[PDB]
């Protein structure tokens, strides 16, 4: 893989997994999942979180879980498309960027005499 | 005499 | 953390990495390292990626292998932050968000009826 494509695969990843932890938190709501339905995603989101996110980004975990719940797929990918749109990409790569920059200036500093 | 991965 | 800061350190370490590799690949002669200082560089960082590099951007790691051998940290933190201009940041996100809709796409054109 380029570094870049590294990368992309691992905030695949981290955008499903942000994805599980808002559903989860969904399906909490106010004193617990309402329909009989929304219990049984509830359950089986909780069953699917104790088991690696396989796939690249992901994507062998989710099928899986299609599998045993749809309806609980179709919300999770709904919620990850979603957050494609509210991830901070720009404060992301700023971070990385003063951060190497200010972590070399100290340590070079340090060595310094 | 090692393949380097991350 | 976020899932912003989460993901700029974990690029921070891929940079890193990036940077040791470059400067391995240098430091490998045509068949070999050629001078006394390159051939003690090339022994120290060859040690030092037997080692891991934690999630902190890589910089425990840069801080041990500049007491080993100064020479050495100070261009490798050159190469990680050259490299900041060259990582395709764009190409990375654009990779990560298309392959989300495509992935979620094929997930629910199969489950479909």
């Amino acid at each position: 893989a380029s570094p870049e494509r590294k990368a992309a695969v691992a905030l695949r990843s981290l955008f499903t997994f942000v994805a599980a932890r808002v559903v989860l938190e969904q399906l909490q709501g106010p004193g617990g999942p309402e329909t009989t339905y929304n219990q049984q995603a509830y359950l089986d989101l909780m069953d699917f979180l104790g088991t690696p996110m396989k796939g690249d980004g992901g994507d062998e975990w989710m099928a899986a879980v299609m599998r045993k719940n749809h309806a609980l797929a179709l919300r999770l990918m709904e919620v990850r498309e979603a957050y494609l749109d509210e991830f901070e990409w720009g404060k992301t790569m700023e971070m990385a960027s003063r951060e190497t920059r200010e972590a070399n200036t100290r340590l070079m500093r340090a060595a310094a005499m | 005499w090692k393949e380097i991965k991350f």
